[PDB]
RNA sequence: UGGAGAGUUUGAUCCUGGCUCAGGACGAACGCUGGCGGCGUGCUUAACACAUGCAAGUCGAACGGAAAGGUCUCUUCGGAGAUACUCGAGUGGCGAACGGGUGAGUAACACGUGGGUGAUCUGCCCUGCACUUCGGGAUAAGCCUGGGAAACUGGGUCUAAUACCGGAUAGGACCACGGGAUGCAUGUCUUGUGGUGGAAAGCGCUUUAGCGGUGUGGGAUGAGCCCGCGGCCUAUCAGCUUGUUGGUGGGGUGACGGCCUACCAAGGCGACGACGGGUAGCCGGCCUGAGAGGGUGUCCGGCCACACUGGGACUGAGAUACGGCCCAGACUCCUACGGGAGGCAGCAGUGGGGAAUAUUGCACAAUGGGCGCAAGCCUGAUGCAGCGACGCCGCGUGGGGGAUGACGGCCUUCGGGUUGUAAACCUCUUUCACCAUCGACGAAGGUCCGGGUUCUCUCGGAUUGACGGUAGGUGGAGAAGAAGCACCGGCCAACUACGUGCCAGCAGCCGCGGUAAUACGUAGGGUGCGAGCGUUGUCCGGAAUUACUGGGCGUAAAGAGCUCGUAGGUGGUUUGUCGCGUUGUUCGUGAAAUCUCACGGCUUAACUGUGAGCGUGCGGGCGAUACGGGCAGACUAGAGU
């Protein structure tokens, strides 16, 4: 299942604006409805359960699909929150997001699901496919001249591209270098409090 | 019973019991001949018919009825029997 | 007697196998006395290794193969160099080798610059 | 590489200490709701009673034969001709002891683990050496007849064999006396002489078809028996045992053995729990946990036990003999009343019990098994499908813009706030369903017929797939067919209005409701999840509330009224030694699966393959001697005189 539901909404709770760029958010940027403007009381517990929700609906993840993400966060070494958002990053759907070929995450989802895109000439529609060292993310032959697909043509220069993926020409094909580590991550939120939040 | 090859074995197994039991029957009727004659104090018929008692243990041993460790177990203790008397 | 036999330990649709020698009076996926190859029917040739030197080791003493792992033998070269027949040498062939990840990728940046 | 706390004793406080909750899991059930696919999984209670079909056969290359089919016939026009490929019934060989099910019994060498077998067995398979030799008498079937209601059965004639029985020759059978090797006491293996003995079988042939038979040395596999250590509650069970503990002479067995028997000795076990009572299949594993531990034994895999209840042998290499035999018992059924028949804890299925668990499905294509030289036949093992959100995993129910921040609902301090970029509207894209169409991989194989030096082998073809016209690819059409559930006083994320007035009712705790209820009922709003969400049952955690890791006992629960002493636990200084504990290292073992790591394959993931760790242990060899302990001494500080 997915959210499908108003965007905004979740990025005013969270008192965060989650998507890139929203001018219904900074008009009103408190949480809704009709105790919108009310004093909350900071709990330790609301601290860790608002920063677990900054992740999920940044990404479109559902909890028993994020819960199974931290149960080899935690197994892998390094850290947890580095690696949690490592896997979190490389999904199918966040590489079209960086790589400049969508203009939301939720259009990003779409347009891996709908079956626009291959990888190593095999034909992907699902978002949670995790791609590794030196996958091409390649466009479908049959998708070229296509509306949402021309529009990210020209407009290839307003958002930066990540260090970990590259881009290159005539053919929209995305190339990973590596998995990304801490820097080359957009950061809205803190991480040491989402492995926190497991440790209940 | 029920099944075809099974009539067929149930009528087997009673001709293989009635020819076994003759030939179990025939051996201790032997050695019991042989211990009339080694109880008598005799080592004339006694040194002849452990020839002729062994003799029997060793064909009903060809033949499948007993086993050839209980042949070797029964000559084995007429013969200690003869050498004692 | 003893026999030399396969073993379905797959999916419900990749009938994985393993060469395993049994005794008969034992199911598929019961012990094995000693697994000595495996025997993958789904690849594009296929995917057959007999260890080859436990293979002689068992024929020799009289492990009798069933009727599909006879043909592997066959394949593999070590039901000839047993019984001397000139095909001793394994006439098997292992499909074709794919150039690598990193050599795509080395291809792809050459093909923007 | 891995440990979280909160509420509640009081007017208030600090300790002690119970109770309760948040977390995770499930063979599940119930409630509301419900789109799909992948992959697992599904009588936990009555080892309760079972209708119907199926679940074990096969070989004419063992034998007599000719009931069925195809041929050669004579020829009635619907009967004769075994001579003849093929074959019902029958004899004979092998199989039927495997596979499949269930957890009633068992506290035991049943299981796990590591050994012993100088105390043993082992069909078929592989290999070394000899051999495959003379005869004989019958019988099933067939045919003719007697008894019986049936199930079935008596008699007379008649015919074979790889059926059966009797001889000749053949050491691993026996007895006596010797050598040569080894040790762990009985002994064991190898050889020599004398005296006694044991076997069998042929059939087929396009004319280098071919399959078998028997005695034995040695392997391989399977199995039996014995022993060490390991895993439940109970002392409100304290005396159990007479073939019981041991010996000798016999008997028995595949084999050691009171396993059995006759005599002789008077032992054997027990406070380290004998004897008894309660319960339970055991393990790899599974769930929880920071680990140590605690609960459990369900799928899968190993082993054990049982097949209507209780006993018993038979056949065979091998028997708890599930779909065998005999007897007794209970219960169904036939009968002419004399007598007979049956055992789903095989796969589906019905009744019943119950909170609750499915189809009287397809296929022998793949893999495993049985027989056969082989083609083949058999296989409810198995491969699959049907059904149930029962569980895990994955994806959809739209996306990008969009303020005059509309209508409606709700709240208001009557200015507005909020649902809310959410709708309306413009616009882009078809994953899944939906329609049309193409169409698999599982099959370097199974068969036939061409080329092959025989074995083998391909140029290369005819054909052979239950799942399946499925998965998957392609084409079409349009936002089109697709969201619910609990909760909102604290724990614990999320609050207002109205109805209600100790009533109706809520609740896990302590508490809420007696006319302004953030706790009851409804609406709006919100939060957590999402094809699910909640309740109940059950176990682990939190519980350092059984504490080894990791607690206490002056007054909170807790020092026996006090001493003496048995078993047990514990031990000062020092020299030497053994190397049991301890410790180092190495080989054997610790099955596979599951589990952690790393790559690889299903579009991802679950799932799956490979490699390495893990397997805390246990056995064998070789090192170390500080400490503990055993052995042989010394010393005076503790203790006694
Ligand atoms: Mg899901
Ligand atoms: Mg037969
Ligand atoms: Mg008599
Ligand atoms: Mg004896
Ligand atoms: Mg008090
Ligand atoms: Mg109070
Ligand atoms: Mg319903
Ligand atoms: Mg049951
Ligand atoms: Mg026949
Ligand atoms: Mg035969
Ligand atoms: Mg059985
Ligand atoms: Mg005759
Ligand atoms: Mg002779
Ligand atoms: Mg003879
Ligand atoms: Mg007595
Ligand atoms: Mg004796
Ligand atoms: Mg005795
Ligand atoms: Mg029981
Ligand atoms: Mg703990
Ligand atoms: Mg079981
Ligand atoms: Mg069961
Ligand atoms: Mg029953
Ligand atoms: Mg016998
Ligand atoms: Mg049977
Ligand atoms: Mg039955
Ligand atoms: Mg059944
Ligand atoms: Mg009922
Ligand atoms: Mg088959
Ligand atoms: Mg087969
Ligand atoms: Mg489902
Ligand atoms: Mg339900
Ligand atoms: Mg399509
Ligand atoms: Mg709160
Ligand atoms: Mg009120
Ligand atoms: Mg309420
Ligand atoms: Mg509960
Ligand atoms: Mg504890
Ligand atoms: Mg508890
Ligand atoms: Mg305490
Ligand atoms: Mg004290
Ligand atoms: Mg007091
Ligand atoms: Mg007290
Ligand atoms: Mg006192
Ligand atoms: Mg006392
Ligand atoms: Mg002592
Ligand atoms: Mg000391
Ligand atoms: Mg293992
Ligand atoms: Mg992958
Ligand atoms: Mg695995
Ligand atoms: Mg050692």
């Amino acid at each position: 299942a997915r959210y499908t539901g108003p965007v905004t909404r979740k990025s005013r709770r969270l008192r965060t604006d989650l998507v890139g760029g929203d001018q219904a958010f900074e008009k009103r940027p408190y949480p809704p409805g009709q105790h919108g403007r009310a004093r909350i009381k900071e709990s330790e517990y609301l601290l860790q359960l608002q920063e677990k929700q900054k992740a999920r609906f940044t990404y479109g993840v559902m909890e028993k699909q994020f819960r199974r993400y931290y149960e080899e966060a935690v197994r892998q070494p390094g850290k947890t929150g580095e690696e949690l958002l490592k896997i979190l990053e490389s999904r199918l759907d966040n590489v079209i997001y960086r790589a400049g070929l969508a203009r939301t995450r939720r259009m990003a989802r779409q347009l891996v699901s709908h079956g626009h895109f291959n990888v190593n000439g095999v034909h992907v529609n699902v978002p949670s496919y995790r791609v590794s060292q030196y996958d091409i993310v390649d466009v479908r032959d049959k998708s070229l001249n296509t509306v949402p697909f021309q529009i990210a043509r020209e407009t290839a220069g307003e958002r930066p591209i990540p260090s970990w993926l590259q881009v290159v020409g005539e053919r929209q094909r995305v190339l990973i270098h590596q998995l990304p580590e801490r820097a080359q991550i957009d950061v809205p939120l803190t991480e040491q409090l989402i492995v926190e939040y497991y440790s209940k | 019973a029920n099944i075809k090859s099974q009539q067929k074995r149930n009528r087997t197994n009673e001709r293989a019991r009635l020819r076994n039991k003759a030939v179990k029957s025939s051996l201790r009727t032997a050695v019991r001949a042989f211990r009339e004659a080694a109880h008598a104090g005799d080592k004339a018929k006694a040194a002849e018919l452990l020839a002729s008692t062994n003799r029997k243990l060793d064909k009903a041993a060809s033949k499948g009825v007993i086993h050839k460790n209980q042949a070797a177990n029964k000559k084995s203790a007429l013969a200690q029997a003869l050498n004692k008397l | 007697a003893v026999k030399i036999k396969l073993t379905r330990l797959g999916k419900i649709r990749n009938p994985q196998y393993r060469v395993a020698v049994a005794d008969a009076r034992t199911r598929r996926d019961g012990r094995a006395i000693e697994v000595i190859g495996r025997y993958h029917p789904k690849e594009e040739p296929s995917l057959i290794e007999i260890n080859s030197e436990r293979a002689q080791y068992w024929l020799s003493v009289g492990a009798q193969p069933t009727e599909p792992v006879l043909k592997l033998l066959k394949i593999t070269g070590d039901w000839q160099k047993f019984k001397g027949l000139p095909g001793a040498q394994g006439r098997l062939k292992v499909a074709a080798p794919k150039p690598s990840k990193l050599e795509v990728f080395n291809a792809a940046l050459a093909a923007a610059d």
